């Protein structure tokens, strides 16, 4: 995350993350519940065998509220393909439970309808993640959240530089240096409504960080509803 | 305008059911006596920052 704020005790507590053998964090995901986690497709490929963290807030010293999850189930959205990054979206079924506590929290999933004409059609939504806090730079330490503008549709799709399909969503600034950035790729961008927070879409991918005249591109979490649904059953 | 009018007071989700407003909550929530409130069954409901 590239300026925004550092996420403060309690304030993003359905930010999940993924790490590797090395025990760092490579994505991020949001908790649905004691048993699933959301994120992008595209990150299966970033590692070989990983785990889920839960609770954290600062990756340098175990702060004592954190805990670790393994993977019992990687449900990747079969329609995926790094050739479009279409359908980036994937749930991972734990193998044992998350117990929820202070900072330990799932986001509400919300109805397709209602959060197509009421969510999606808000000014914001919050982005979180340990990406890096400059293009160039290391993987944050500090989690953070972004308040980031939805897009015009139509504008957003003049901006980009790839075919921007109806799987996904923009959200971000023109000009103004702050979007999300590397490494916040399967966060969680969720959507308040009367401080209730809904999940509303997915850290897909982004043309550089921050960069004028480009947006945050996000995985419409409203046309998965069904999918997601299906995946949390079986 | 139903719906279209302040979410038709509704603490979460709101449908038009035989063109009238209809409340109801995600998982984890009651719909409060009222029809319209979202009441939370546990102390970490879906949604919610943990402030405590
Ligand atoms: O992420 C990509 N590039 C990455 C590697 C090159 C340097 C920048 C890096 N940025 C990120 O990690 C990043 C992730 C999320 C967000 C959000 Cl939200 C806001 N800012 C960002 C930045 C990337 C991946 C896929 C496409 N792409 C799209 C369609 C078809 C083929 C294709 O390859 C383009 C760009």
């Amino acid at each position: 995350i590239v300026g925004g704020q550092e996420c403060k005790d309690g304030e993003c507590p359905w930010q999940a993350l993924l790490i590797n053998e090395e025990n760092e964090g490579f994505c991020g995901g949001t908790i649905l519940s004691e048993f699933y986690i959301l994120t992008a497709a595209h990150c299966l490929y970033q590692a070989k065998r990983f785990k889920v963290r839960v609770g954290d807030r600062n990756t340098e010293q175990e702060e004592g509220g954190e805990a670790v999850h393994e993977v019992e189930v990687v449900i990747k959205h079969n329609r995926f393909t790094k050739e479009t990054y279409d359908f980036d979206i994937a749930v991972l079924r734990l193998k044992t439970p998350i117990t929820f506590r202070m900072n330990v929290a799932p986001a509400c999933l919300p109805e397709r309808d209602w959060a197509e004409s009421t969510l999606m059609t808000q000014k914001t939504g919050i982005v979180s993640g340990f990406g890096r806090t400059h293009e160039k730079g290391r993987q944050s330490t500090r989690l953070k959240m972004l308040e980031v503008p939805y897009v015009d549709r139509n504008s957003c799709k003049l901006s980009s530089s790839f075919i921007i399909t109806q799987n996904m969503f923009c959200a971000g600034y023109d000009t103004k240096q702050e979007d999300a950035c590397q490494g916040d790729s399967g966060g969680p961008h969720v959507t308040r409504f009367k401080d209730t927070y809904f999940v509303t879409g997915i850290v897909s991918w982004g043309e550089g960080c921050a960069r004028k005249g480009k947006y945050g591109i996000y995985t419409k979490v409203t046309a998965f509803l069904k999918w997601i649904d299906r995946s949390m059953k079986t | 305008k139903l719906c279209s009018l302040d979410n038709g007071d509704c603490d979460q989700f709101c449908h038009e059911e035989q063109n009238s407003v209809v409340c109801s909550c995600a998982r984890g929530y009651t719909l409060a006596d009222n029809g319209k409130a979202c009441i939370p069954t546990g102390p970490y409901p879906c949604g919610k920052q943990t402030l405590e």
